[PDB]
RNA sequence: AAUUGAAGAGUUUGAUCAUGGCUCAGAUUGAACGCUGGCGGCAGGCCUAACACAUGCAAGUCGAACGGUAACAGGAAGAAGCUUGCUUCUUUGCUGACGAGUGGCGGACGGGUGAGUAAUGUCUGGGAAACUGCCUGAUGGAGGGGGAUAACUACUGGAAACGGUAGCUAAUACCGCAUAACGUCGCAAGACCAAAGAGGGGGACCUUCGGGCCUCUUGCCAUCGGAUGUGCCCAGAUGGGAUUAGCUAGUAGGUGGGGUAACGGCUCACCUAGGCGACGAUCCCUAGCUGGUCUGAGAGGAUGACCAGCCACACUGGAACUGAGACACGGUCCAGACUCCUACGGGAGGCAGCAGUGGGGAAUAUUGCACAAUGGGCGCAAGCCUGAUGCAGCCAUGCCGCGUGUAUGAAGAAGGCCUUCGGGUUGUAAAGUACUUUCAGCGGGGAGGAAGGGAGUAAAGUUAAUACCUUUGCUCAUUGACGUUACCCGCAGAAGAAGCACCGGCUAACUCCGUGCCAGCAGCCGCGGUAAUACGGAGGGUGCAAGCGUUAAUCGGAAUUACUGGGC
């Protein structure tokens, strides 16, 4: 990074909102692709960057879905981009997910331009959007707050001409700083694991430069680049600070995002990469000692000790950190759920072994079973379930938890009976003659023996016998007989209370 | 491949002068010979029968400044040669280049002899030699090159070199600043206080 | 993979159809020899022997039957035709 | 199998797979192995100075 | 001159001597982990999942085999925009060459792997009943004809792969005739079998004026040999278990027929009732074997990484064709498992090649450069191809060498530690003073790995020829991937470079403090319950050194499977 060379670049733009403002539609129409609703779920659960060539100059587009679950993706996408776009619908207005995107725009000090998504529907009006978002300091219009609004059809494909112009201008009015040659650096969009290609990452390069021989260092991972891939293009020789290019040949799957810096030699970068691992490992053992010692007692003070374990491996690195945060949101005091051994991709022997030791569900956002993986899963009793969307996953884990509960909320008496004129039996030691005043007496239902309102003894009936009949059930106001083991003293005037036991069941929330 | 620590601590531990303190002044005067090798070295000198074999191994190695792996190769080479193994052990150590530099009196100490040979000042039969472990054979002339000639380091050593034994097996010369190795040294010409039967025993087990 | 010996593959296919036809006609002359030997015809045995003699030795010179196999046919069939005769 | 944990104190429990070198020392009934401290996810001995090779203790900067 | 060399200790008991096991000192490894880490040379580097695979590359090459213009490099002709000297754009295989196709040779070599195989194997020593391209020695033919066909056109079935119908065209493709022993088949007389031309140049009788012919180079055909390789057979040796003792119908042998290049139950019909086996058959478990490596005084034991020989295997199972050689790693056909493509009819793929990824596992690497060199494949040669090989990158994995200063220096400093507070120790260590510049860093110079090949000449050898070609001199241009090569010289300045285990005995090397059967050490006997040289820290010390230590594996010690060499 020497020479202080300043060259203009294509602005990187991210788009945020409440789900359903047709945020994806804006991109696909510009891209003339329409990959929307071609994928499972009908919505975009993943992040990707796509550069297009349109007058004037060059521009690239980045998009992140807006959901309660993706706390991290929208936070990282804002700070990386020079310009942020916020989609808003006149029918939808403002929503708590959209205001969440407002904070990401201001805290990242990134200038913002917006577009009205629906001009097609007659019940949709712009004035509603402007005024209601007026209250918030963001999105002023012609009040001297320099922000500009755009009205697009998004289905109609109507300009757009204005939105595009604003974006170009907004990037034009601010000085665009970059360099064509120098020390390469940037951030990682999304990383995942491939079977043939190996571990890969999608990287935005702040200073644009690359070469097959150049050594690159991402986080605590290091390595030489074997090959370069850009979007549909299978191979690219050179990559500029503007257009993003998937990086390949790194040692292992890096963090979901971080600062990447190339180096001259790999040997010099080996010690640095190992140094970052030591710190990350030291804090890992540090946070491990605290959480265990935090209770300051050998066990839990109450009965919440019952827990459920899960095993998760997702193909993409961006999800495992992001959805886990949303997976810890559904956690409750009663039933505690924890993730064990989050994977970078697929499935493996040591992963199936991990679920073998402790009973757990093995789930993946997207995964396929390995040849060696099937043998283990099919042999021992386990469960392999893969889910296209995170919503179907977040629901069933809760379901697993709700079932775990075992609550019986009813201890209603089945019958109440008073005993009189005790008889002697060899087997039980006593038979207390009874007369049921209320309800029906049953065999295996538990009883409460009490005298003078206090309980002298407790137990469960072993034998209910009237005469030589030995019937299993006795109604009220019918002469009845009773005996039980481990009850020594039968006195008249006391009353025995029999009660059935039932379980209400439980739900999670 | 070298010690670098205190040379007199090696001499004090053995209880015999290793001639690493040769330099300008010699025959100690200031010594404290044995008596406190360490902090609790004033403890009684009674030592095991195994330890005295290991002690003599260090006595021979610390003079010439040879490491155990490098020394094992000389013992392995001394075993395969004809005649006595103990006599050939010290002969191969005496056949080192830096030791021949010390005997003729170019270097003041044995450590300084390796130091001077390391900088490629010494040439044998015309050709330069960096490595101090170079094997010197009969009829091999040795001399200092034109660069770094007649300096105060080498000149001071050759003056006081006449005061020592002056070995018979090589010619001192020191007029034109050269030397000649005539033949392999005899058993009487070396050893005496250091023993060959003690050092050799330890590698048998 | 489109690689090297796909030219030679169709040549060996052509050579198979060529050699299989020439080996088939070669044997049919030998097949008429034992027809006379199994029957009681001494004249047709020697007549069929003189028919196979030119064609069978010609295949040995070409280098398909491989020399001594062609020689072994005449060696065995000489002893059979003069057994009854 | 079962294995002794050397060093003073540990964070070892439940999950986080650790290295096991082996070797037999006799104290508990039937213990033929030893765990490696300071490897994979197993924490080293804190504030130890002598014998850094054993127990996976790094050299302090001085 | 050449397998010339042999260590024990600790531990049963109150103590001793035997017997006896366990443990340790030794060396070594295709190593790993922990801590630490400067450079160079050489060697080694998926031991587990014979688990599965993305992309590129790993075998092509000849116009001097023959039809040919599909590209573009000239020449030639013609038509044009015009500049009177040139470009532009359609024809033309005349040519330097060459896409695709036909044909020849090599895809059976090189490379990788240790799943099978306890004997169609390997090792060692023999035998006769066989083949063997390319390469050689010996003696002769290379005469004269015919019929196709790919490519390319005219259509047409197809998404793709890949065809179909009907014409056209050559050959070192293919098929007849003639020619025929020294060959094959026979007791003999006899019967019967082959081919190909192409290229360089040229006087003479010369051509239907393609060239005959003379001559040189190369290739084809037949036979007897040489060499090499391959097949087959016999003997011996090459794991464990008797808690496997009986096992065999083509099983053992003969005769006859067929079969293999060749002997043979190799395979059939018939006949006989044998074969193997306590000297371990059969069955089961495990495993490539050997030259050797490791250990050992030797005898042995363990082991089969790299290097090299042989065998087997090439996604699984089975089969055959082409060919001198395969029952074929990157060939074909079929079935099975599984990946990709598709308009859903139907095709395409096999990293136990080099890199590399998924994954296994404690763990082992770069999707590199170059045919410069060695050695193959093709070719007359140039030259092309060559993940073989030569090199680089990576990892202290191993071996070896060097450096991280040297010399002087008492104030035996300061500080730390101990102290019976006299001091001792750290300690010539540091500071200071006097010197040197290796290996790194920077700037210069510069071997060897390179001989050939190519273009002109001279003489000699072939020859009708001072053509041509080959061989041998001479001269002139050159051909280095590695390579900021090795190495040498100069510059600056001790500058950039020492950690690790252990200190109760065994076993080289001791005190204080903290903790008090708590926390912990341990290879073995054992230490700690308030003087711990055994724990933890500090000081000091010892061993070793870019390594160190722990664990795992093998042998030694272990005369503790004892043949050498032990007892009852
Ligand atoms: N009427 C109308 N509907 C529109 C318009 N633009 C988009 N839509 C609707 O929006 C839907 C597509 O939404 P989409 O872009 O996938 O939403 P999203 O960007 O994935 N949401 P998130 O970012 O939270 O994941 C379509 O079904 C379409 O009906 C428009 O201009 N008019
Ligand atoms: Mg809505
Ligand atoms: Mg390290
Ligand atoms: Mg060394
Ligand atoms: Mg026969
Ligand atoms: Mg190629
Ligand atoms: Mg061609
Ligand atoms: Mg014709
Ligand atoms: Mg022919
Ligand atoms: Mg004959
Ligand atoms: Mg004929
Ligand atoms: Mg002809
Ligand atoms: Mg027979
Ligand atoms: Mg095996
Ligand atoms: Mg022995
Ligand atoms: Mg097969
Ligand atoms: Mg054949
Ligand atoms: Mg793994
Ligand atoms: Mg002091
Ligand atoms: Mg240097
Ligand atoms: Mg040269
Ligand atoms: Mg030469
Ligand atoms: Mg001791
Ligand atoms: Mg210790
Ligand atoms: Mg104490
Ligand atoms: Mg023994
Ligand atoms: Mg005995």
């Amino acid at each position: 990074d020497t020479g202080a060379a300043a060259e203009p670049r294509a602005p990187v733009v991210t788009i945020m909102g409440h789900v359903d403002h047709g945020k994806t539609s804006l991109l696909d129409y510009i891209r003339s692709t329409k990959v929307a609703s071609g994928e499972a779920g009908g919505i975009t659960q993943h992040i990707g960057a796509y550069h297009v060539e349109t007058e004037n100059g060059m521009i690239t587009f980045l998009d992140t879905p807006g959901h309660a679950a993706f706390t991290s993706m929208r936070a990282r996408g804002a700070q990386a981009t020079d310009i942020v776009v916020l989609v808003v619908a006149a029918d939808d207005g403002v929503m708590p997910q959209t205001i969440e995107a407002i904070q990401h725009a201001k805290a990242a000090q990134v200038p913002v331009v917006v577009a009205v998504n629906k001009i097609d529907k007659p019940e949709a009006d712009p004035d509603r959007v402007k005024n209601e978002l007026s209250q918030y300091g963001i999105l002023p219009e012609e009040w001297g707050g320099e922000s500009q609004f755009v009205h697009v059809s998004a289905k109609a494909g109507t300009g757009i001409d204005e939105l595009l112009d604003a974006i170009l201008l907004q990037a034009e009015v601010l000085e665009l700083k970059a360099v064509r040659k120098g020390m390469a650096s940037g951030a990682v969009i999304e990383s995942f694991l491939d079977k043939g290609r190996g571990p890969v990452a999608t990287v935005l390069v702040r200073e644009g430069t690359l070469h097959k021989g150049d050594i690159v260092l991402c986080g605590f991972e290091y390595g030489r680049v074997r090959a370069m891939r850009n979007e549909l293009g299978q191979e690219v020789l050179e990559a500029g600070p503007s257009i993003p290019v998937e990086i390949l040949g790194l040692s292992g799957v890096p963090a979901a995002g971080d600062e990447v810096t190339v180096v001259r030699d790999e040997k010099k970068a080996r010690e640095v990469a190992l140094y970052r691992q030591g710190k990350f490992r030291e804090v890992k053992l540090a946070r491990q000692q605290k959480s265990k010692l935090e209770n300051m007692f050998a066990n839990m003070t109450e009965g919440e000790v019952h827990e459920v374990n899960i095993v998760l491996k997702a193909d993409v690195q961006g999800s495992v950190e992001a959805i886990s945060d949303s997976l810890l949101k559904l956690s409750t005091d009663e039933v505690k759920v924890k993730i064990i051994g989050s994977g970078v991709g697929g499935i493996t022997e040591t992963d199936a072994t991990l679920a073998a030791a402790s009973n757990a569900i093995l789930v993946g956002f997207n995964v396929r079973a390995d040849a060696s993986a099937r043998k283990v899963i099919e042999a021992e009793s386990l469960d392999l379930r893969y889910y296209s969307v995170i919503y179907n996953l977040i629901d069933e884990v809760k379901a697993a938890m709700s079932g775990m509960l075992s609550p019986e909320l009813k201890q209603q008496i089945i019958g109440l009976a008073e005993v009189r004129d005790v008889f002697k039996s060899p087997k039980f030691g006593a038979i207390a003659g009874c007369m049921v005043t209320e309800g029906v007496v049953k065999r295996h239902n538990p009883i409460r023996v009490l005298r003078d309102n206090v309980v002298i003894y407790e137990g469960e009936l072993e034998s209910l016998r009237r005469f030589k009949d030995d019937v299993n059930e006795v109604r009220n106001g019918m002469e009845c007989g009773i005996g039980v083991k481990n009850y020594n003293d039968v006195r008249t005037g006391d009353v025995i209370e029999v009660f059935e036991i039932i379980e209400i069941q439980r739900t999670i929330a | 491949a070298r010690y670098l620590g205190p040379k007199l601590k090696l001499s004090r531990r053995e209880g015999t002068d290793l001639f690493l303190k040769s330099g300008v002044r010699a025959i100690d005067t200031k010594c404290k010979i044995e008596q406190a090798p360490g902090q609790h070295g004033a403890r009684k000198p009674r030592l095991s029968d195994y330890g005295v074999q290991l002690r003599e191994k260090q006595k021979v190695r610390r003079i010439y400044g040879v490491l155990e792996r490098q020394f094992r190769n000389y013992y392995k080479e001394a075993a395969r040669l004809k005649g006595n193994t103990g006599e050939n052990l010290l002969a191969l150590l005496e056949g080192r280049l830096d030791n021949v530099v010390y005997r003729m009196g170019f270097g003041a100490t044995r450590a300084e002899a390796r130091q001077l040979v390391s900088h490629k000042a010494i040439m044998v039969n015309g050709r330069v030699v960096n490595i101090a472990s170079y094997q010197v054979s009969p009829n091999d002339v040795v001399s200092i090159r034109e660069k770094a000639k007649k300096q105060s380091r080498v000149k001071a050593a050759l003056e006081l070199a006449e005061q020592r034994e002056k070995p018979t097996w090589l010619e001192v010369d020191a007029g034109k600043m050269e030397g000649t190795f005539k033949r392999k040294p005899e058993r009487s010409d070396l050893s005496a206080d250091i023993n060959e039967h003690l050092i050799v025993e330890l590698y048998s087990k | 993979n489109i690689k090297s010996a796909k030219k030679r593959a169709i040549q060996s296919e052509k050579a198979r159809k060529h050699n299989a036809s020439r080996r088939s006609m070669m044997r049919t002359f030998i097949k008429k020899v034992y027809a006379a030997i199994e029957a009681g015809d001494k004249a047709a045995a020697q007549k069929a022997f003189n028919e196979m003699q030119p064609i069978v030795d010609r295949q040995a010179a070409k280098g398909l039957i491989h020399k001594n196999k062609a020689a072994r046919h005449k060696a065995n069939l000489t002893a059979q035709i003069n057994k009854l005769a | 199998v079962t294995s002794y944990i050397g060093g003073e104190g540990h964070n070892l429990q439940e999950h986080s797979v650790i290295l096991i070198r082996g070797g037999r020392v006799k104290d508990l009934p039937g213990v033929r192995y030893h765990t490696v401290r300071g490897a994979l996810d197993c924490s080293g001995v804190k504030d130890r100075k002598q014998a850094r090779s054993k127990y996976g203790v790094k050299r302090p900067k001085a």
